[PDB]
């Protein structure tokens, strides 16, 4: 089915992909302030279900390593929150067999959320404690069946965000990983086998985010 | 298909944000009828290609907003509360007040007997957000009314772009456009923040990087353009000139400039007269006591025939290049290193990496903007740049250029039609009073006696008088002359200039004021100063999407409504995609924009309120007569007009101009209404109507050229990518200007890869030539009246060269070039205080943008989704400050200057470090100027609160990129 690609080495964390998911949803905003960081809202929630990670790392010399990371649902080929959800009731996570989407329907409600959210290894998953629904990314699966790019992958500036068929999207990340390792040794592919997210880290996964691999 | 898109009909838009001018698609409910339902990026339009930042990706939410403005609203003198009006009240009122105003302070003659025609007691500000067609009409409007104090953002943006660039190339304009950057070896990103400011822009950069090009950003700060870069290199604030100058010498030292293009494009032959010397920081001619420049003492030596004296040899002790060797020897590494913070290795490095496009089969750009621009030395910051790209054959060439970053969608179309006091549109100067007559104005373009200088300003009388014709055309070009207003020939022009016009305001020399589509309440230098002077208006017209800082100033922070006697009136406009128009991209790129949904609640297109409200004093002026009625009863208003609406169309065809009888011009036959097909076709005579001349060509019998959406290219246009066929740029769709420095002598490509033009079977092919005429037979630089590009440029306030001065309030109280600390000539206001190494403001101040907010927040802070990204104010401080002040990243501050105060929330972060100045630790406090105190709560206020109010001598621009302010932890709540 369908696969992004992820390029991080060409992320200007401009946010308009954060902005472009909330314009095509209709999704209402947080009530954020700022903590001393440009981040926010600084967590995925019920009514985020992406949101730019900004991490301060060091390198030689002057300036800094400035890690931007939009967070997203990985769609895992074999994805677990519909294994933990399926013991309580199936229906609640389906798959869509041609673009690849894992779809979260109002079925979650009577699923244990706290549970689907602690079988993701990428710790997506956020609960309404209203409503007790989840949600998260849905590949913007609606846009992708009309045969349209997701909301975030026709917004970007850049060339970060790439979408399409599976075999297509591996030829880029692996094309993209050899040009991009000689500007950055340490850059690797995210769980590039599981799951159709895959983003291209420019040093260890994890200085990105504590979740960024499985 | 989309349930969300389904019964909504598609229409095209421009982004009404930066000037990259993106591409928007909008969808509109009930095919038409309903509010839009959407809004994205359009996947066809070729900047963008349906990419979109955060601030274009929100459109909708900016479009369908319950904060917006409904119908117009009233405030009483001395009142605390709105009154909702109807538009038919407000208009009629407000032409009361134009007209009562006008009547008791229209001066026909001036102290010394001269004739000026002009309303000293209202002045105008904005506006860069209006459509093309609605800011010619506008200027036309307030002029007709006598007004001269008239500006807008172009001001406190890139005033000092149009004087440093039209200097040394002729046009003031950005050289190349946004699709050229790919073509780049090395991009210098430098006093800009392109990743956040320009978003779309990046795009090109980073394929420019895919094909082998450089990017080095250098600023104060690491941003998130620096993260994309190959090279940062720190630069304390106001240290510019160091850092260009040291690479003029490093350029000229090694021998590393292009030489065939400098000996023959350049003015470097040039012999400069002996009047000409520089000594400690002041250059000849310095009137001590005037604090003022005799220009005179720059001029070159001419020989009998009124040319210029060239040495072709480069030997002459007086050649401008021998004079420029001379003047940056004491540019030397150790010394720039001391004065700008950054390392030798780090200037070593920038310097060899950006001087190897001197190549002739290598393209360096720039891109600069707000960091070059709002200071003391902006102008000489940019001419600095400009002698650079001259050095390295950069100017005319594909992935070259000075590419002077616009910012609102329009300031580039707003500045073309003239919103600023010193000019007309198409850039012709406002007249002063010793122009008595149309003659003695035309008197004053210079002349060339050199066969081979094109000096295309010559063409002058035909515009001006086409432009006559355009407000006049029942009256000669010399009586309609005398109808338009005049300035002062005794006063410097920065007396007119928004920073005077505050000054004014405050001493209640101003009883009126337009703030239309600006918030100078947040966005004027020294806000506290203009929220003072706004007290002591009579009256206040604010146009709007939303009540704004500007609007209720008169209950804003330590007011109290019940002392304010100025009488408000609140008028909601439409937003962009609510309205038909064109708006003009940084690249010139004249783009053609459709209405969506019809205009929300009873708001208005600004041309319908602007038409309304001059139908209204006219109208008045009929019945009971008063000063001078003539300009506003003869203006032809008829021609704007069609279906009892303002018709941006039939204004777009008036600015591109027609003939008023069949007439011969340059050897072909036209028919009187036919469409002027370009500028070389305008006479002089009467003949022809024109708008503005950089118009002619725009929209043709051929039809609107704007509004054309063809990617369709040639093979060689495409290797660049110019899209000819992509709406209509000007001048006469030259998509790179001097393009003619981009052959030699016999039309050969200098980069044949990347070729502009290129001399092939009789023709040039590519982009349209700038400058007629067979190769090697002109000069290359056609608005130049030497036809040269100026290395040396003798028409700048403060001298030829570029200088460094330290900023008005700086860190150090010693120049390390000079005795002369400040610019010599600096833009002040008597008993202004400044802090210059002072213990109580001892960090240096700047202020800059994000991605996620537009402006003064006017717009972006009633956006929920940007607010949710970036919701309050902040304050950048290194760990080596935060440690000194016990800030904690998180921790509320205080920072202060002698103007002003504000809270902020702290950022510490190792993206900012000190700046080693003199062996001595400069600390940088940084602030975003996005907040004011009407939203959101807990935002917090402008930055323009901490401010000066004294800028850069030739445009008045103010210096909001450095100065001095205190930085204090917060212990409350
Ligand atoms: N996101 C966003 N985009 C915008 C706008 C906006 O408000 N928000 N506004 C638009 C407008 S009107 C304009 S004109 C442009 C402005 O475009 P920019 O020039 O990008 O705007 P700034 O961020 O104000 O300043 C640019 C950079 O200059 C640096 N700088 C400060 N002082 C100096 C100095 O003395 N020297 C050097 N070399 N650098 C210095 C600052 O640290 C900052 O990173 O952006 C346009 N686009
Ligand atoms: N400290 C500091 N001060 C600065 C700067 C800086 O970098 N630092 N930058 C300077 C620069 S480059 C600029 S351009 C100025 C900006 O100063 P202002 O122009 O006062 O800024 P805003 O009013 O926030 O933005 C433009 C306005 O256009 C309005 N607008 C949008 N669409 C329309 C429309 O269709 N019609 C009308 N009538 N209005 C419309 C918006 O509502 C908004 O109020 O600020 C300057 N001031
Ligand atoms: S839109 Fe693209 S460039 Fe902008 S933050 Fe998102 S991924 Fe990065
Ligand atoms: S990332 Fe988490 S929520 Fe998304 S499919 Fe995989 S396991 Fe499920
Ligand atoms: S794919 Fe769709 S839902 Fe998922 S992050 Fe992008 S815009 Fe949001
Ligand atoms: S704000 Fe500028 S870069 Fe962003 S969508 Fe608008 S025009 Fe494009
Ligand atoms: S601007
Ligand atoms: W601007």
């Amino acid at each position: 089915g369908k696969m992004f690609f992820v390029d991080l080495s060409r992320c200007t964390a401009c946010r308009g992909c954060q902005i472009a998911c909330k314009q095509w949803k209709n999704l209402p905003a947080e009530e954020t302030r700022n903590t001393g960081s440009h981040q926010n809202p600084p967590d995925l929630s019920y009514v985020t279900l992406k949101t730019v990670r900004f991490t301060e790392k060091s390198r030689k010399g002057p300036g800094i390593d400035w890690l931007f990371f939009p967070e997203q649902c990985r769609h895992c080929v074999e994805p677990p929150c519909k294994g933990q959800a399926d013991v309580d009731l199936e229906g609640a996570v389906v798959k869509d067999e041609t673009t690849g989407a894992v779809l979260f329907t109002e079925l979650t409600a009577k699923v244990d959320g706290e549970s689907v959210r602690s079988a993701c290894p990428y710790d997506i998953p956020r609960i309404d404690p209203v409503t007790k629904r989840l949600s998260k990314c849905d590949m913007c699966n609606d846009r992708v069946q009309n045969g349209l790019l997701p909301a975030c992958v026709k917004t970007c500036p850049t060339g970060t965000m790439n979408f399409g068929d599976e075999q297509e999207m591996l030829a880029l990340a692996e094309k993209r990983l050899a040009e991009v390792k000689k500007t950055y040794p340490g850059a690797v592919l995210g769980d590039p086998n599981d799951v159709r997210v895959v983003y291209l880290f420019t040093r260890d996964p994890k200085d990105f985010y504590e979740h960024a691999v499985a | 298909e989309l349930q969300k898109l389904q019964w909504a009909k598609q229409t095209t838009s421009i982004c009404c944000y930066c000037a990259v001018g993106c591409g928007l698609i909008v969808h509109t409910a009930k095919d038409g009828q309903g509010r839009a339902v959407n809004v994205e990026g359009d996947p066809d339009h070729p900047i963008n290609e349906g990419s979109l930042c955060p601030k274009g990706a929100s459109i909708f939410q900016l479009g369908e907003n319950d904060q917006r403005g409904t119908q117009p609203l009233y405030r009483a003198p001395f009142s605390d509360t709105w009154k909702p009006v109807t538009w038919d009240f407000a208009l009629t009122e407000i032409a009361k007040r134009i007209k009562k105003t006008r009547d008791a302070s229209f001066t026909e003659k001036n102290a010394a007997g001269d004739l000026v025609n002009r309303t000293e007691a209202i002045a105008s500000f904005g506006s860069a957000a209006m459509d093309n067609e609605e800011c010619w009409a506008y200027g036309n409007i307030l002029r007709s009314l006598g007004l001269v104090y008239i500006e807008h953002q172009a001001r406190i943006x890139h005033s000092p772009t149009v004087p440093a660039l039209a200097e040394s190339f002729g046009r003031g304009a950005m050289t190349n456009h946004w699709n050229d950057l790919a073509n780049s070896d090395c991009i210098l990103i430098m006093g800009s923040n392109a990743a956040e400011n320009h978003p779309i822009a990046f795009k090109w950069v980073l394929r420019a990087k895919d094909k082998g090009a450089t990017l080095i950003h250098v600023d104060p700060r690491f941003t998130r353009t620096s993260a994309r870069c190959d090279v940062y290199a720190p630069i304390r604030s106001g240290a510019d000139i160091p850092f260009l100058g040291g690479l003029i010498k490093y350029i000229l030292d090694n021998k590393l400039y292009f030489t065939d293009y400098v000996r023959e494009y350049t003015n470097a032959s040039l012999i400069v007269g002996e009047k000409f010397s520089f000594k400690d920081g002041l250059f000849s001619g310095y009137d001590a006591a005037n604090k003022k420049y005799d220009k005179s003492m720059w001029a070159f030596e001419l020989d009998a025939n009124g040319v210029p004296k060239r040495d072709p040899a480069l030997k002459h002790p007086r050649c401008v290049i021998n004079l420029l060797k001379k003047h940056y020897e004491r540019y030397n590494l150790d010394k720039v290193a001391a004065i700008t913070g950054t390392s030798k290795e780090q200037l070593q490095q920038v310097y060899k990496a950006y001087a190897a496009t001197g190549k002739p089969d290598k393209a360096g750009t720039i891109m600069y903007a707000m960091g070059w621009t709002q200071h003391s030395v902006g102008v000489q910051n940019i001419r600095a740049m400009a002698m650079i790209q001259l050095l390295l054959g950069n100017i005319g060439v594909a992935g070259g250029g000075v590419n002077a970053l616009r910012g609102e969608s329009n300031v580039q179309g707003s500045t073309d039609q003239g919103l600023l006091a010193h000019i007309w549109p198409g850039y012709n100067p406002v007249p002063n009073s010793k122009a008595a007559t149309l003659e003695l104005y035309n008197a004053a373009t210079p002349q060339s006696k050199d066969p081979m200088s094109v000096n295309w300003w010559q063409n002058r009388p035909k515009y001006v008088a086409s432009y006559l014709k355009a407000l006049y055309p029942d009256e000669e070009p010399a009586a309609a002359y005398d109808y338009l207003p005049r300035i002062d020939a005794g006063r410097k022009l920065t007396d007119y200039f928004w920073l005077n016009i505050f000054e004014k305001m405050d001493k209640g020399e101003f009883k009126g004021l337009f703030a239309w589509g600006m918030n100078p309440a947040c966005g004027g230098a020294n806000a506290n100063k203009n929220r003072k002077a706004m007290g002591k208006l009579e009256w206040l017209v604010n146009v709007n999407l939303f009540e704004n800082e500007t609007s209720s100033f008169w209950k804003g922070p330590g007011m109290n409504p019940a002392e304010i006697g100025t009488e408000v009136f609140f008028l909601p406009c439409c937003v962009s995609i609510e309205k038909e128009g064109s708006v003009a991209n940084s690249g010139r790129w004249m783009q053609w924009r459709y209405r969506g949904p019809k205009p929300y609640a009873e708001t208005k297109p600004d041309g319908d309120i602007m038409l309304d409200m001059f139908k209204k004093v006219r109208e008045l002026y009929a019945k009971e007569g008063g000063a001078y009625p003539a300009p506003i009863a003869k203006l032809n208003i008829a021609d704007w007009e069609e279906h009892n609406e303002f018709s941006p169309t039939k204004v777009a065809k008036l600015m591109n101009g027609y003939f008023l009888k069949d007439t011969e011009v340059g050897g072909k036959q036209f028919k009187k209404g036919q469409q002027v097909p370009s500028f070389a076709f305008l006479t002089a005579d009467g003949s022809t109507c024109s708008g503005n001349w950089l118009h002619a060509g725009s929209f043709t019998d051929a039809g609107n050229l704007m509004a054309r959406r063809d990617k369709t290219q040639t093979p060689e246009q495409a290797r660049i990518g110019l899209f000819p066929n992509w709406s209509f740029c000007w001048p006469v769709n030259r998509r790179i200007l001097y393009n003619r420095a981009s052959v030699d002598k016999t039309g050969k490509p200098w980069n044949p890869a990347k070729a502009v033009i290129e001399w092939k079977d009789g023709k040039w092919v590519g982009d349209v030539v700038d400058g007629g005429g067979d190769p090697g037979t002109k000069h290359p630089f056609i608005m130049q009246t030497h036809g040269f590009g100026a290395l040396y440029g003798p028409g700048r306030e403060e001298g030829p060269f570029p200088e460094h001065y330290e900023p008005l309030e700086c860190p150090v109280s010693k120049n390390p070039f000079s005795k002369q600390l400040h610019n010599p000539v600096a833009f002040q206001i008597e008993g202004e205080k400044k802090a210059v190494a002072d213990p109580r403001y001892p960090f240096i101040g700047t202020t800059y943008r994000v991605t996620e907010h537009w402006q003064t927040g006017l717009m972006t802070r009633r956006c929920a989704w940007l607010v949710e990204a970036e919701p309050q104010i902040f304050c950048e401080i290194s760990k080596e400050l935060a440690k000194l002040r016990g800030i904690g990243n998180g921790d509320t501050v205080k920072v202060s200057s002698l103007r002003g105060a504000l809270e902020a929330v702290a950022i510490v972060t190792e993206r900012i470090r000190p700046f080693k100045i003199e062996g001595v630790d400069v600390h940088m406090v940084g602030l975003p100027w996005h907040y004011g105190w009407m939203v959101p709560k807990n935002g917090g206020d402008t930055a323009n609160l901490l401010t000066p109010s004294a800028g850069d001598p030739n445009t008045g621009i103010p210096e909001t990129k450095a100065f001095m302010v205190d930085v204090r932890k917060v212990w409350s709540h």
